[PDB]
């Protein structure tokens, strides 16, 4: 049980860095 | 020539007045924050038992008091100097006006 | 007057910051104690199951 | 139905206070400011309903 | 991005018992914070000198 | 949430750009008044001559 | 004077657009970012 | 009359509904027309002088 | 009991807000050795008890 | 469990707000330091009067 | 003439240095006060742990 | 120019803390005072030449 909760937390914190892909753009080609 | 100098001297004299006013307001501003240190040590000096502790807070509080006293004496020092300058400028003013007349 | 007013505002903001940090610390501490009792419930569950 | 009603009243108050700010800036009409100017031609419009 | 990193640490605080290790990722996060600070220092310095020459 | 972010981003860009243009436009107007009173004085003295 | 009237229209339009867009950004931020925060479990009552 | 017409102007920012005909605008166009005829009469006096 | 009291006093005079009640030029406060010991000693004392 | 959820909601909002406030404080103190130490001398405001 | 200008120079230079000293001293004091506060906070944390 | 830079810099701010108080009010007061000073100065310079 605890291990599964850890995994889900890891995926959750993983996903947010699509924010850091600028305003969802390319900037440089 | 002389009247030009006299005008600019009036400018400088009231500038010096402003200097001393800011000095005294700085003193009155420093007046409060020391309230923290003394009463801080007041609250902590009484404690029920053995946990009476020399630690990071104690050294830093002593530094607080020490540095604050340093600040205060330096500021009253500059107060003496500004009074000196005021009276000297005043006597120059009096001279100038009399030979102008 | 400009200078005096701006200094007043900065002072008040500092006060607010201090209160915020004060809340944060004990919030964390209570979180820990809540967890500890949460574990205690699991143990008690076994103790009653036997 | 309740939600519909609250939404309508919200819309009304929003536009109303927008007009309020416009008209307070309006009544702040005392002389000698810069925004006053020449743009003559505002005396023929079938504008407001 | 600073806010995102702070939020990521915040979520990381949700881990449990023996699953809270000094995962070196967190060391990298700390160095992330410090890199941001250094960048900010450089920016403000340049702004200052621009102002003087203005 | 990803799209909501870049929505706000473009809004901010618009804010900055429009504010800059406003500043320089009002500067130009401030200069043109000076030109106006120049020409008016010229008219006066040529009439005197 | 003709140029002046033209610039008058320009300034008016610019200022009104400024106000509108400020309202838009304002509303969007403090409304959406208020509840929409981190971890989609707990209500924003 | 500078201040008069600019005073009239920004009334046309009002949002969708409360934009309304009022005694203000009627009185406004009245005062505009009368100040105009005032000015022309004073010009007539200038020519006579 | 004694430790809880110590925590309480430290808290209530740390969060004790400035410009509220402590208006006093307390002095003669450069000297105090009511402190009798060292953090190492307090840790070892707690360990002895446990 | 439900209480737990409420707890971490509280702490996350709190700390993000703290970050915002820290940014604002540093901003204001640095910028106004910079500008206030610029102020000219009363003699020059007189202008070698 | 020359005595006038010499006095002017003296006054200006001393005023400038006075103001700068005042400023820098004030920032120093509030940084080190912030340091003290942080220290006390960590001490409170340790106490709660025990 | 200093006033303009101050106004713009304080304008750049994060959303959850932006207000309207005496600070901005006093900035606007100083700006309007500046412009009126300019206009009056130029009028005076005109009578001077005449």
């Amino acid at each position: 049980a605890c291990k599964t909760n850890t995994l889900l937390l890891d995926t959750k914190c993983m996903d947010t860095r699509r924010k850091l892909t600028v305003p969802a753009e390319k900037f440089v080609p | 020539k002389l009247q030009t100098q006299l005008a600019k001297i009036l400018q400088e004299i009231f500038q010096a007045e402003n200097t001393i006013m800011l000095l005294e307001r700085a003193i009155v501003a420093k007046e409060y924050p020391l309230k923290m240190a003394q009463t801080m040590l007041a609250c902590r000096t009484r404690r029920p038992n053995v946990e009476l502790c020399r630690d990071v807070p104690q050294f830093r509080l002593v530094n607080e008091v020490f540095t604050i006293d340093d600040t205060l004496q330096t500021l009253k020092l500059r107060l003496r100097e500004t009074q000196d300058t005021l009276q000297l400028l005043v006597m120059t003013k009096s001279r100038l006006e009399h030979e102008l007349a | 007057a400009v200078n005096s007013a701006f200094s007043s505002r900065c002072q008040e903001l500092d006060d607010s910051l201090q209160k915020l940090q004060y809340h944060l610390r004990k919030t964390l501490t209570e979180i820990t104690d809540q967890e500890h009792q949460i574990a205690a419930l699991k143990q008690a569950i076994k103790d009653k199951e036997a | 139905s309740d939600r519909s009603a609250q939404h309508e009243l919200e819309k009304d108050l929003s536009d109303k206070q927008a007009a309020l700010r416009i008209d307070d800036k309006c009544q702040h009409l005392r002389n000698t400011s810069e925004g006053v100017s020449y743009f003559r031609g505002v005396e023929r419009v079938d504008a407001t309903v | 991005p600073l806010d995102v990193a702070i939020e990521c640490l915040t979520l990381r605080e949700s881990r449990r018992d023996i699953d809270v290790v000094r995962d070196p990722v967190e060391e990298e996060l700390l160095k992330e914070v410090e890199v941001i600070e250094a960048t900010k220092k450089v920016l403000q310095e340049k702004i200052s000198q621009a102002f003087q020459h203005l | 949430n990803l799209a909501f972010t870049n929505r706000i981003a473009e809004t901010v860009d618009a804010k900055n750009k429009i504010h800059t243009h406003l500043t320089k436009t009002l500067q130009e107007i401030f200069q043109i008044e000076m030109t106006i009173e120049s020409i008016k004085k010229a008219i006066k003295e040529k009439s005197a001559f | 004077e003709d140029t002046l009237q033209s610039l008058a229209h320009t300034k008016a339009t610019l200022e009104h657009d400024l106000a509108v867009k400020a309202n838009t950004l304002y509303i969007d931020q403090e409304k959406c970012m208020s509840m929409r925060n981190s971890y989609p479990s707990t209500l924003r009552l | 009359l500078k201040v008069a017409q600019t005073r009239l102007d920004e009334r046309t920012r009002r949002p969708n509904v409360e934009l309304c005909r009022d005694m203000a605008q009627l009185r406004l166009v009245n005062e505009v027309y009368e100040v105009d005829e005032t000015i022309q009469t004073l010009q007539q006096r200038l020519r006579d002088s | 009991e004694d430790k809880s009291s110590a925590q309480y006093i430290d808290e209530n005079c740390f969060n004790l807000r400035s410009t509220s009640d402590s208006i006093s030029f307390f002095h003669g406060v450069e000297k105090f050795d009511g402190t009798v010991s060292i953090p190492e000693t307090w840790a070892k004392f707690s360990n002895d008890n446990i | 469990e439900q209480a737990l959820r409420n707890l971490e909601d509280s702490r996350m909002s709190l700390e993000k707000d703290i970050a915002v406030k820290t940014n604002s404080l540093f901003i204001d103190r640095q910028k106004c330091m910079t500008h206030r130490n610029r102020y000219p001398s009363v003699l020059q405001l007189a202008g070698y009067q | 003439i020359r005595n006038a200008e010499a006095s002017r120079l003296w006054a200006s230079r001393l005023t400038g240095d006075s103001l700068r000293i005042m400023q820098d001293k004030d920032q120093l004091i509030h940084q080190m006060q912030e340091g003290t506060s942080r220290n006390l906070g960590q001490r409170l944390s340790d106490l709660g742990f025990w | 120019s200093i006033a303009t830079d101050n106004l713009q810099c304080r304008e750049r701010r994060q959303h959850p803390d932006l207000v309207r108080d005496y600070v901005e009010v006093e900035l606007l007061k100083e700006t309007e005072l500046i412009r009126n000073i300019q206009e009056l100065l130029k009028r005076t310079i005109g009578q001077a030449v005449d």
